[PDB]
DNA sequence: GCATCCGTGAGTCCAGGG
DNA sequence: TATAATGGGAGCTGTCACGGATGC
C-alpha cells in the first residue's frame, strides 16, 4: 500500500521530452521539462529551508 | 451583345454598401477622423475612459489619444511581411495629490492595425478578416424551468466578460434564491443590503399572492444594511475577513462598479423595455451617498412573480429570436481586446507607482501591444482572408460566427442554435451555411440586411397606407417587425395600389391571407431573403435548398480564369458584386482617357486634372490565384462617372465572371460520367478555357551558426554546370527560367557538424585522395510536383532600411508562376449545386455533335438530377440553347424571372435561326433525323402527322436536339437536351493534392512518419483502417503497417536494404512507440514488464537500459 | 436506501495551418 | 546591507450520460 506514496520521483529519458533546435537555430522543448524544473526548484528550496530550521508555517 | 431581362418587381432601393458591416464598425471604434474633444465615449476612447484615472498619493489621468500616419503603405506591408498599422499616442498627466504638482506628456503606446479600403487587415504580410460574432444579447430574460412545469427562471445577463450571470428562482420550499458564481443564497439578503424594508416589499409585491411570503424572512429584516452586507460577504467569500470596506468594495465591484459590470447599451435598452423601467446607467445598482440604491433587482423580481402567477402582459422569452441575439462586429471585438491590454497596462502603472521615486516612466506599452497582436493573429474570428476570387473576399467579410471567445463550443451546440428561426427572414441567409459539423453555426448576412448601432440585424420594408405602396422604407429589428402585417414583394401593383383582393403576408412569421386594407408594410425584394452568393443562382425557385446551398458555397471556390466570362443567364447582381468588392477600376468623374497601358491608365477629368491609375499585374493572392487588372478603355475615349476603366480578376466588362459558358449535352457517356464524374472536350484546352494562373512563393534564410555562416552562393559542392545553369552570379535563379521538380531556386551552403568520418569513409577518401569539403549543399529546391516560370526574386540582406530577426544575414524569396490547364481530376461545378471531377478528356471527333457539325463541350449525366431536385440547371440550359443561336444573354432575377412560355418563345426564334439556315443552304432533313423522329413519336414527344421540320421544332421547344455520336455517325436514339451552361472550375486541383512517399522524415518522439505533403509525409493508417485489416485476417499486412513501415527502426532499415538487394523483408521487431509507452508509464511510477510464458522478464531494450 | 448533487471525459475521415 | 514599510487577485457562462458521493 505505501508504494502509493512517492519518495523518489522518476525522470523520463530526455529524448522523450526533447530540447531541439529547429531550422533557424531557435529552440523548442516539451512542457514536461518545465514541470520537472518546478518540482526540482521546490524540492531544493525545501531541503535548504529544512537546513536553516525555518518556522513550521 | 444584347441583354434581355425578365420580371416585373422594380426595386425601390439598391443594395446597401456590402462591406459596411466591417468598415463602419471599425471607423466607429477608432474615431480617427473626429477631433479629440468631439469624440463619443465609445470604442477605444471608452476603453481609455474605463482604465483612467489610475490612482494610489499619485494619480495618472487620461486627456486624449491620437492616431498618426502608417509608417508603411499597404503593398509594402504585403511585400515585407509587415502589419499595416498606425502609431497610437496618449496624452497623460501625473498629479501628486498633496504637492499639486502636475506633469503632462504624450506617450507612445504602440501601433493599432488599420482596416484597408475593402474592409480587411494586413497582419504580418497576410490579409485577414475579423469575422463578426453572434451571441445572446445582454438583458433580462425569463425562461421555463425545465424541471418544474409551473416555475420560471429569471436571468440577468451583461456584456461578455463584463460581469457575472445572475439567476433568480422560486425554490421548491418557496424561498426565492439568487445564483451568482454558482452560489445559491436567499435574495432577501441582497434586497436588505440595497435598503429595502419589509414595508416597501409588502406594498410592492403582495399583489401576487403567497409568492411574496417565501420572500419574508424576519431574521433578515431585523438587520440594518451593514449587517446584511457583512453577512452576504461571508456567505460569498468563505474565509475572507468580513472587513466592512472590503465587503463594500466587493459587492460594489460585483453589482455597481461600471468599470466591472456593464449591461451595454443593448442590455440597458432591452432590460428597460422588458421590465418597463428606466436605468440611470448600465449596472444593477448604484452607490449613492454612502449606500447602495437598487435599479434592476426589484423590477426583475416583480416581473418574475407576475409571470409565475399568470397576470397578463408577462411572457417567457424566445432566446433565439433575433431581438435577443446580436452581432459583435470587428470594432467591438477589437475594442474588447484593447480594453484587456489597457487593464494590464494599468496594473503595471500601479506597480511602478508603488516602487519608485513621469507618465512615460510609469507607462510600459508592451502588454497593450501584446493583446492587440494576440487578437489579430491568434483569435478564432481572425481568419486568413479568402480571396480565391473577389466574391470570396466580399462574402468572407459578411460572415457571422456563433463560435469564438465568449460563444459556443461545437460538438455541444444543439439543434436550436443551428435552426433557421422565423426571424432570420431578411436578416440571415437561410441557405448559405457549412455542410460539416459547423452547420448552422456560421452564416451570412442577408443582401439587404444592416447591423444597427446596438448590434441587432435590421431589414427594410416599404410603408403601405390604405393599399398604396409608398417609397418610404423603414429598417426594422425583429421585435419591431413582429408588430405588423407585411405583404410579399410579388403582390400585384397597379401603379402604387395593391391590385388584388387577397394578399399573402406574414404576421410574426405566420403566412396569412389578408385584405389590402390590413397591409401595413411590404417587402422590398425577394433578394432580401438571401445571401449575396445565393442571390447569384438563376432560377433559384426551382432548386431544392440542399443543392442551392452547395451552389452558393461553391461560387466562393471558383478560380479566376484567363478568359473568364460572365454567365449567359445572370440574376442581375453581377455588376454590383464586382463593384462592391473592388474587382475593377471605375472612372472617378466624367473625363477623357489620355493614356492606356498594360500597366497604367491616365485620365483627364473635367477639372482639368490628370489622374493616373496604376494597374496591379500578376499579383499573388492569399490562395495563389492571380490578381491582375486589365484595361478596358482606349486612348481618347470619353468616360462618365462610374464607367469601367479596368477589369479585375473574374470580371468581364464589369460583370462577375466566375467561369465559362460551355455547350453541354445531358446524357450518359460510356461510364465516364458515372456517379457525378464529368466528360469534357479537348477543344476546351485548345482554346484555353478553364486555364488559370497560379503563383507560389518559396523562401530561404541564411543565418549565422556557431559552426560558421550559411551563405547564399552559386559555388555549391559537387554540382555540375547543368545543375547551376540557371543560377545567377549570386546563386539565385534568374527571372524567366523554367524550374522543374529537383531544380535549385536558391543555392546555399552550410558548414558541416563536427563529425569523425566512419572508417569506411576514411578509406574511400584515401582511395580517391579527395579532401572532404567543409560546407555541404543546403539549397532551396523545387519540391515534388511543383514548378513553373520564375517571375520575381526579393533579396533582403543585413547591412543593407533593412533589419531581420537576430542571427539571419539574408532572406531570399522566389515567386514561380504556372499556367494550369484543365486536367483529369480537376473539379467543375454550376451554380445549382451540380459538381464533379473531370474523368475523361475526349478528342473532338469523339464528342457528340449537332447535325451542323458543332461538337458539344461537356457531357453531364442525367442521373444527377432526379434525386438532387435542382431543376434550375435544366431551365438555365434551355435558355442557354436559345441564347446560343440568338447571340444574346439574359437577366432572370430570382423568384421574378423567365417563365417557361417566354423561354419557349425564345426557343422558337432560335429554332428559326438554327434550322432556316439549313433550309436556305440547300439541305433537307437527314435520314438519321427521320429515325430519331420515329423514336420521338413513340416517346410521345412529337405530334404524329406533322412534317420533319414541325416535329424537330416541337423537340427544340422542349430544348432537345438530334445528336450524332462522333464515333459512329449514327444518331443517339432519342433527342438530347443540349444548351449553354455556366460552369466554374473550383480551387480543388489534383495538381495540388497528389502525393506519394516511399520513405522520408520521421517524428522526434514517436519515430513515426511525419504528416503533410510539405513534410513529404505518410498516410495515416488509423484505428479504423486497422479494423478493416483485422476483419480480413490480413495479419502480416497489418503487422507491416505497425512495424516495418512506421516506427520499427531496425525493421524499416532492414526492409529497405532487403528490397534494394532483391531479398525478402525480414521479420519485424518491437515498434518504438511501445518503448515510448513503457518509459512514459515508468515516469508515472508504474512497472510494466513484458514476460515470457514462464513469467520471466523479457528485456525489450536489449540491455541498454539496465545497470 | 433512496433518492439528489457532483465530477469527468466524450463527440466520423482527410487536408493545411495564416 | 539599516527611515519605514506586515493577508492576492480573477472570475466568465447555450452538452450529456454516468459512476460515485453527499444529504433526506
Ligand atoms: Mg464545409
Ligand atoms: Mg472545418
Amino acid at each position: 500500500p505505501e508504494w502509493m506514496i512517492l519518495e523518489a520521483v522518476p525522470v523520463l529519458p530526455p529524448d522523450l521530452r526533447p530540447m531541439v533546435q529547429v531550422d533557424g537555430g531557435r529552440f523548442a522543448t516539451s512542457d514536461l521539462n518545465d514541470l520537472y524544473r518546478r518540482l526540482i526548484n521546490r524540492n531544493n528550496r525545501l531541503k535548504k529551508l529544512l537546513a536553516q530550521g525555518a518556522p513550521e508555517i | 451583345m444584347e441583354i434581355k431581362r425578365f420580371g416585373r418587381i422594380r426595386e425601390v432601393i439598391p443594395l446597401p454598401p456590402l462591406t459596411e458591416i466591417q468598415v463602419e464598425s471599425y471607423r466607429r471604434a477608432l474615431q480617427a477622423d473626429v477631433p479629440p474633444e468631439k469624440r463619443e465615449n465609445v470604442g477605444i476612447q471608452a476603453a481609455f475612459r474605463e482604465t483612467f484615472p489610475i490612482e494610489e498619493g499619485l494619480v495618472l489621468d487620461f486627456l486624449e489619444y491620437r492616431l498618426g500616419e502608417p509608417p508603411f503603405p499597404q503593398d509594402e506591408c504585403r511585400e515585407k511581411d509587415l502589419t499595416y498599422q498606425a502609431p497610437l499616442y496618449a496624452r497623460l498627466q501625473l498629479i501628486h495629490k498633496d504637492t499639486g504638482l502636475i506633469k503632462e506628456d504624450e506617450v507612445f503606446l504602440g501601433h493599432i492595425p488599420l482596416m484597408t479600403e475593402d474592409g480587411s487587415f494586413i497582419i504580418n504580410g497576410a490579409d485577414r478578416v475579423i469575422v463578426s460574432q453572434i451571441h445572446r444579447s445582454p438583458g433580462v430574460y425569463f425562461t421555463p424551468d425545465p424541471a418544474r412545469p409551473g416555475r420560471y427562471i429569471a436571468s440577468i445577463i451583461p456584456l461578455p466578460k463584463r460581469g457575472p450571470w445572475i439567476d433568480l428562482e422560486v425554490e421548491p420550499n418557496g424561498v426565492v434564491s439568487m445564483k451568482v458564481n454558482k452560489r445559491k443564497f436567499p435574495l432577501v439578503l441582497l434586497l436588505r443590503v440595497l435598503g429595502y424594508d419589509q414595508e416597501t416589499l409588502a406594498r410592492e409585491l403582495g399583489a401576487y399572492g403567497e409568492l411574496v411570503q417565501g420572500l419574508m424572512d424576519e431574521s433578515v429584516f431585523a438587520m440594518r444594511p451593514e449587517e446584511a452586507l457583512i453577512r452576504l460577504f461571508t456567505l460569498l467569500r468563505p474565509g475572507d475577513p468580513p472587513k466592512r470596506d472590503k465587503a463594500v468594495a466587493y459587492v460594489y465591484g460585483l453589482i455597481a462598479d461600471p468599470r466591472r459590470y456593464d449591461l451595454g447599451e443593448a442590455g440597458r435598452y432591452k432590460a428597460e423595455e422588458k421590465l418597463g423601467i428606466r436605468l440611470s446607467g448600465r449596472t444593477l445598482a448604484r452607490f449613492e451617498d454612502g449606500e447602495f440604491k437598487d435599479e434592476v433587482f426589484l423590477p426583475t423580481l416583480r416581473y418574475l412573480f407576475a409571470l409565475t402567477a399568470g397576470v397578463p402582459g408577462h411572457e417567457v422569452d424566445d432566446i433565439d429570436h433575433l431581438g435577443n441575439r446580436r452581432i459583435r462586429t470587428v470594432g467591438e471585438l477589437m475594442t474588447d481586446q484593447f480594453r484587456v491590454g489597457l487593464a494590464r497596462l494599468a496594473r503595471g502603472v500601479r506597480e511602478r507607482m508603488l516602487m519608485g521615486s513621469t507618465p512615460a516612466k510609469l507607462v510600459n506599452s508592451r502588454p497593450l501591444e501584446a493583446a492587440i497582436r494576440e487578437f489579430f493573429s491568434r483569435s478564432q474570428l481572425s481568419q486568413f482572408k479568402d480571396e480565391t476570387n473577389p466574391l470570396s473576399s466580399l462574402r468572407h467579410k459578411r460572415r457571422i460566427s456563433a463560435l469564438g471567445p465568449g460563444g459556443l463550443t461545437r460538438e455541444r451546440a444543439g439543434f436550436d442554435v443551428r435552426d433557421v428561426h422565423r426571424t432570420h427572414y431578411g436578416r440571415i441567409c437561410p441557405v448559405e451555411t457549412p455542410e460539416g459539423a459547423n452547420i448552422g453555426l456560421i452564416t451570412s448576412l442577408a443582401a439587404y440586411a444592416r447591423v444597427d448601432e446596438l448590434g441587432f440585424i435590421r431589414t427594410p420594408y416599404r410603408r403601405v397606407v390604405g393599399g398604396v405602396v409608398t417609397d418610404e422604407v423603414v429598417y426594422m429589428t425583429a421585435t419591431e417587425e413582429d408588430r405588423y402585417t407585411i405583404a410579399q414583394a410579388n403582390t400585384p401593383l397597379e401603379g402604387n395600389r395593391i391590385a388584388a383582393e387577397r394578399v399573402v403576408a406574414r404576421r410574426k412569421g405566420e403566412p396569412v391571407i389578408v385584405s389590402p386594407e390590413e397591409v401595413e408594410f411590404m417587402d422590398v425584394s425577394p433578394k432580401q431573403v438571401f445571401s449575396v452568393n445565393t442571390n447569384l443562382i438563376p432560377f433559384l425557385e426551382h432548386d431544392d435548398a440542399n443543392r442551392a446551398l452547395m451552389g452558393s458555397n461553391m461560387q466562393t471556390q471558383a478560380v479566376p480564369l484567363i478568359r473568364a466570362q460572365a454567365p449567359v443567364v445572370m440574376t442581375g447582381l453581377e455588376e454590383r458584386v464586382v463593384r462592391d468588392s473592388l474587382a475593377a477600376l471605375y472612372a472617378e468623374e466624367d473625363g477623357e482617357v489620355a493614356k492606356v497601358d498594360g500597366n497604367r491608365i491616365v485620365v483627364r477629368y473635367e477639372d482639368g486634372r490628370l489622374v493616373e491609375y496604376p494597374l496591379r499585374r500578376f499579383y499573388r493572392s492569399n490562395q495563389g490565384t492571380a490578381l491582375d487588372q486589365r484595361p478596358r478603355v482606349v486612348v481618347g475615349q470619353r468616360v462618365r462617372k462610374g464607367d469601367l476603366l479596368a477589369d479585375g480578376p473574374a470580371s468581364e466588362n464589369g460583370f462577375l465572371a466566375l467561369g465559362q459558358n460551355v455547350l453541354v449535352a445531358i446524357m450518359p457517356f460510356d461510364g465516364y460520367n458515372f456517379e457525378d464524374a464529368i466528360v469534357i472536350s479537348e477543344e476546351l484546352l485548345k482554346r484555353d478555357f478553364y486555364t488559370s494562373i497560379h503563383i507560389e512563393r518559396y523562401e530561404i534564410e541564411a543565418r549565422d551558426t556557431k559552426l560558421g555562416p550559411e551563405r547564399i552562393t552559386r559555388d555549391i559542392p559537387h554540382l555540375s554546370e547543368a545543375a547551376l545553369r540557371d543560377l545567377d552570379e549570386e546563386g539565385v535563379v534568374r527571372i524567366g527560367a523554367e524550374v522543374k521538380p529537383g531544380d535549385i531556386l536558391v543555392g546555399r551552403t552550410s558548414f558541416k557538424g563536427e563529425s569523425e568520418p566512419t572508417p569506411e569513409e576514411r578509406l574511400l577518401r584515401s582511395i580517391f585522395g579527395e579532401k572532404a569539403r567543409d560546407v555541404k549543399d543546403t539549397s532551396l529546391r523545387v519540391p515534388p510536383g511543383e514548378g513553373g516560370i520564375v517571375v520575381r526574386t526579393v533579396r533582403l540582406r543585413r547591412g543593407d532600411g533593412v533589419e531581420l530577426k537576430p542571427g539571419v544575414r539574408e532572406v531570399v524569396r522566389v515567386y514561380v508562376a504556372q499556367k494550369r490547364k484543365l486536367q483529369v481530376g480537376d473539379k467543375l461545378a454550376n451554380r445549382h449545386g451540380n459538381k464533379g471531377v473531370v474523368a475523361k478528356i475526349l478528342p473532338v471527333e469523339d464528342m457528340p455533335h449537332l447535325p451542323d457539325g458543332t461538337p458539344v463541350d461537356v457531357i453531364l449525366n442525367p442521373l444527377g438530377v432526379p434525386s438532387r431536385m435542382n431543376l434550375g440547371q435544366i431551365l438555365e440550359t434551355h435558355l442557354g440553347l436559345a441564347g446560343y443561336f440568338l447571340g444574346q444573354r439574359y437577366i432572370s432575377p430570382i423568384f421574378d424571372g423567365a417563365k417557361e412560355p417566354e423561354i419557349k418563345e425564345l426557343l422558337a426564334q432560335a429554332f428559326e435561326v438554327y434550322f432556316g439556315k439549313r433550309k436556305g443552304e440547300g439541305f433537307g432533313v437527314d435520314k438519321r433525323e427521320v429515325e430519331v423522329l420515329r423514336r420521338a413519336e413513340k416517346l410521345g414527344l412529337v405530334t404524329p402527322g406533322k412534317t420533319p421540320e414541325e416535329q424537330l421544332k416541337e423537340l427544340f421547344l422542349q430544348g432537345k436536339v438530334v445528336l450524332y455520336d462522333g464515333r459512329t455517325g449514327e444518331p443517339i436514339e432519342g433527342p438530347i437536351v443540349v444548351g449553354q451552361m455556366f460552369i466554374m472550375k473550383l480551387y480543388h486541383m489534383v495538381e495540388d493534392k497528389m502525393h506519394a512517399r516511399s520513405t522520408g522524415p520521421y517524428s522526434l518522439i514517436t519515430q513515426q512518419p511525419l504528416g503533410g505533403k510539405a513534410q513529404f509525409g505518410g498516410q495515416r493508417f488509423g484505428e479504423m483502417e486497422v479494423w478493416a485489416l483485422e476483419a480480413y485476417g490480413a495479419a502480416h499486412t497489418l503487422q507491416e503497417m505497425l512495424t516495418l513501415k512506421s516506427d520499427d527502426i531496425e525493421g524499416r532499415n532492414a526492409a529497405y536494404e532487403a528490397i534494394i538487394k532483391g531479398e525478402d523483408v525480414p521479420e519485424p521487431s518491437v515498434p518504438e512507440s511501445f518503448r515510448v509507452l513503457v518509459k512514459e508509464l515508468q515516469a508515472l511510477a508504474l512497472d510494466v514488464q513484458t514476460l515470457d510464458e514462464k513469467d520471466n522478464p523479457v528485456d525489450i531494450f536489449e540491455g541498454l537500459a539496465s545497470k
